[PDB]
């Protein structure tokens, strides 16, 4: 029984421009059906009509992918990931209905992004910014059945540095994030922590 | 399909 899916920090605020970091991808294990995924977005928080995010997620088997999404529209799947790469994730919403996604492998030099625009079926509000590991979920074709992926154990511990968010321009500090773990069976699964600009998730 | 989704 999964009761918190998401792990890591967010900021509440207002006109968040732009949230990045750079992640370093670990080693997972716990089968080939257990996963994790690390992201930076904006919304999905209070603001439940739109994300726009980007990351990328490890299984049990030693595979991994990178991906983009704009929820509720275009989502999709990015670049090449393996253990050890450092990784620079960052998403930018230059309005409510239009940014951009990218993601940037730092150690093999490939990058990619995506612009979107237009963006209808689903707003952002721009009033949450956030660095996430998350128990992502797998659903069917028609949404009547979804569930938690089991959760991979990961090491080391998944570290977003040189974390940066700004808003109207200016920077906001880490500060004062809001902190949750994922937790599973009534227990923390991840030991995550703010420090400076760095937000740090250790697999438990 | 994936649901990577709201908190």
């Amino acid at each position: 029984t999964v009761e918190s899916n998401w792990g890591g920090a967010i900021l509440i605020g207002s006109d968040f421009d732009t949230v990045s970091a750079t992640a370093n991808v670990p080693s997972a294990s716990g089968g080939s059906s257990a996963a994790g995924t690390a992201w930076v977005g904006i919304d999905g928080d209070t603001c439940q009509t739109a994300i726009l995010q980007t990351g990328f997620d490890w299984y049990g088997d030693g595979t991994y992918d990178a991906w983009y999404e704009w929820y509720p529209e275009v989502s999709d799947d990015f670049i090449t990931i393996s253990e050890g790469d450092s990784i620079q994730m960052s998403v930018t919403a230059t309005s409510d209905t239009s940014g951009s996604a990218t993601l940037e492998n730092l150690t093999t030099g490939q990058k990619v992004s995506k612009s979107f625009s237009n963006e209808s079926s689903g707003s952002l509000c721009r009033t949450n910014a956030e660095f996430i590991i998350e128990d992502f979920e797998e659903c069917n074709s028609n949404g009547s059945d979804c569930e938690f992926v089991p959760f991979a154990s990961f090491s080391p511990a998944v570290e977003f540095t040189d974390c940066s968010v700004t808003s109207d321009g200016e920077s906001v500090s880490l500060d004062d994030a809001q902190i949750t773990q994922v937790i599973i069976n009534n227990q923390d699964v991840t030991d995550c922590s703010v420090s400076g600009t760095t937000v740090s998730c250790s697999y438990v | 399909f994936k649901f990577x989704a709201l908190r």
